[PDB]
């Protein structure tokens, strides 16, 4: 079983955090007090750490959430400290003398460390298995912390507003406004010159910053970026494995949304392109299955053309 | 962010100083029933048209959409919207500056984005939709128009004027109301309404006109009947058939709520 994570897991310790602070990793949260000094048995990999201070001294059950990504290693130890001055976590590197004393003490500190709940790992992996260190290093803010409410800006890739090349004729304006493949490739080659599928990690990064960081402007980027991908029909012939992975990324992302329209439209276009006879057969079989899944779940007919696209049927002899 | 639209409160702007076009894309993608060589029923595309209409002058720009523009194309439904916007843009470019529209009002919301994209070089044009459901799509039930479109062999722009010689004797508002009444009647039922437009076996429409030549009282007669034909369709459709709700509630009916 997964008892091996007691020995092989990573540990995050936070020093001098005020009682009542909200602190967590991935989908897991703890209330902070003297009996809680961090998290043990953390599966190695990339993880999202978050926290909110108290509202206005006396808890009003609020505080703007802050967060940061950490690459955690087998038997790793991270020592974070609270800044009283700033009311935030200080990511400044702990002196290795301070870290080694802390590790010598883990045996006694274990009573004060919440075990990372393994039952939430599988869902966290489904949302992040394409985020790499390169992704975090590229997208995270200048001072590495993401905030619900100035050096905190997520460094998302610039997305084009104009979908067609400069000087395009009306017919080319039309072609490239309907198929965003030219637009998508302009982004791929600038951001990910040698590995286009890195765009998939940036799409998980944005979704996490929204869903778990409550950063709305990362939801908007997720929307813009997803739109660029789903309306890029030619691109599905070119970057076929990229799109096979996008379906699985999207099945887990949409599984975390209640569907409170922008998604119904872009996904209709995506399924039209991904389910055609034109594309690689494994993409089509996978897009087919995802379409049926999405239909049953959201009670929508993603396989239907939009109503306003039907021709007039004219009766004539 | 403001989101303008033609509504019951502002529709007086149609007749104000500025230049306004209605653009209806409804009839640019049309098909008919067709029998394959192998004897199976399917559809095939026939010609369509863009209706571009100035409500203050009656001026109609009827851009005929020949089926050649669909040849070897996919998703004609989506493409039709973008084809319409190309043509509206090409039309605006050919006009001198003081003749370009200040506002474009579309009948169908799918036209807003393609128009915005193709009119990016005309930043001062308002592009918006309409709360009034105006039955401009019934323009091709006018046989002069339906037949010219059906039989066109090549793309062409043909200019008309939907107000014939009325503007010598009535205002643009009255002229517009009369046109929408006819169109809504032709939309309600072609046959009953074409009858009503020929009150007399000698009533003839001129060669250069669109609508029958009628006296001032005949027009009164025809407009009463077209009202009754429209309202009898509302009652039968909505099963709340009264002469009881009509205190300029009819104004809502005739114009489209």
């Amino acid at each position: 079983l997964a008892k091996r994570l007691f020995f092989e897991g990573a540990t995050v310790v936070i020093l001098n955090m005020p009682k009542g602070t909200e602190f967590g990793i991935d989908y897991n949260s703890w209330e902070v007090g003297p009996k809680f000094r961090g998290v043990k048995m953390i599966p190695p990999g990339i993880h999202f750490l978050h926290y909110s201070s108290v509202d206005k001294a006396n808890p009003k059950e609020v505080g703007p959430r802050m967060g940061f990504f950490l690459s955690l290693h087998q038997r790793g130890l991270t020592v974070l400290r609270w800044s009283t001055l700033r009311e935030e976590v200080d990511l400044s590197p702990a002196p290795e003398s301070e870290v080694e004393a802390m590790r010598a003490n883990l045996q006694e500190l274990d009573q004060f460390l919440g075990p990372y709940p393994y039952a939430t790992l599988k869902k966290w992996i489904s949302l992040t298995n394409f985020i790499s260190e390169a992704t975090v290093e590229k997208l995270q803010p200048e001072n590495r912390q993401i905030c619900a409410f100035a050096g905190t800006e997520i460094r998302f890739s610039e997305l084009p507003t104009q979908m067609f090349p400069e000087g395009a004729t009306p017919a080319e304006i039309t072609k490239h406004s309907m198929d965003l493949s030219y637009a998508l490739e302009t982004v791929l080659n600038k951001q990910f010159p040698s590995s286009p599928q890195d765009v998939l990690g940036e799409l998980q990064f944005a979704f996490v910053c929204f869903l778990l960081g409550n950063v709305y402007e990362a939801f908007e980027h997720w929307k813009r970026l997803l739109n660029l991908l789903c309306r890029s029909e030619a691109a599905m012939m070119k970057h076929h494995t990229l799109y096979i992975n996008l379906i699985s990324i999207l099945y887990h992302q949409l599984g975390e949304i209640p569907a409170d329209n922008f998604l119904t439209s872009t996904l209709q276009v995506f399924f039209s392109s991904a389910c055609s006879i034109a594309v690689d057969a494994t993409l089509r079989k996978k897009a087919e299955k995802f379409q049926a899944h999405l239909t049953k779940k959201f009670r929508w007919d993603f396989a239907a053309e939009p109503e306003d696209c039907a021709p007039v049927v004219v009766e004539l002899p | 962010p403001t989101e303008p639209y033609l509504s019951s409160q502002n529709y007086g702007e149609l007749f104000s100083n500025q230049i306004i076009w209605f653009v209806d894309d409804t009839n640019v993608y049309r098909v008919t029933i067709h029998k394959t060589f192998e004897g199976n029923l399917t559809t095939k595309p026939i010609n369509g048209a863009i209706f571009i209409f100035n409500p203050r002058t009656g001026q109609l720009f009827l851009k005929i959409i020949h089926t050649s523009v669909w040849a070897g194309q996919k998703r004609l439904g989506q493409l039709a919207k973008w084809k319409t916007a190309e043509e509206v843009a090409a039309l605006i470019r050919s006009l001198p500056v003081e003749e370009q529209p200040k506002q474009i009002i579309v009948t169908r919301k799918g036209m807003l984005d393609p128009l915005e994209v193709h009119l990016l070089d005309f930043p001062n044009i308002v592009i918006k939709g309409s709360e009034l459901q105006l039955p401009f799509q019934a323009c091709l039930k006018v046989e002069k128009f339906g037949d010219l479109i059906l039989k066109a062999t090549e793309p062409q722009m043909v200019l008309f004027n939907l107000y014939d010689d009325w503007l010598k004797t009535i205002s643009s508002y009255t002229a517009f109301s009369r046109l929408i009444l006819i169109l809504r009647a032709l939309h309600v039922n072609n046959d009953r309404a074409k009858v009503i437009l020929k009150p007399d076996k000698t009533t003839i429409t001129e060669p250069h006109h669109i609508w029958p030549t009628l006296t001032d009282e005949e027009w009164i007669k025809v407009e009463v009947q077209l009202k009754d034909l429209i309202l009898a369709d509302y009652g039968k459709k909505n099963n709340v058939n009264v002469a009881s709700l009509t205190q300029s509630e009819i104004r809502d009916i005739i114009l489209g709520m």
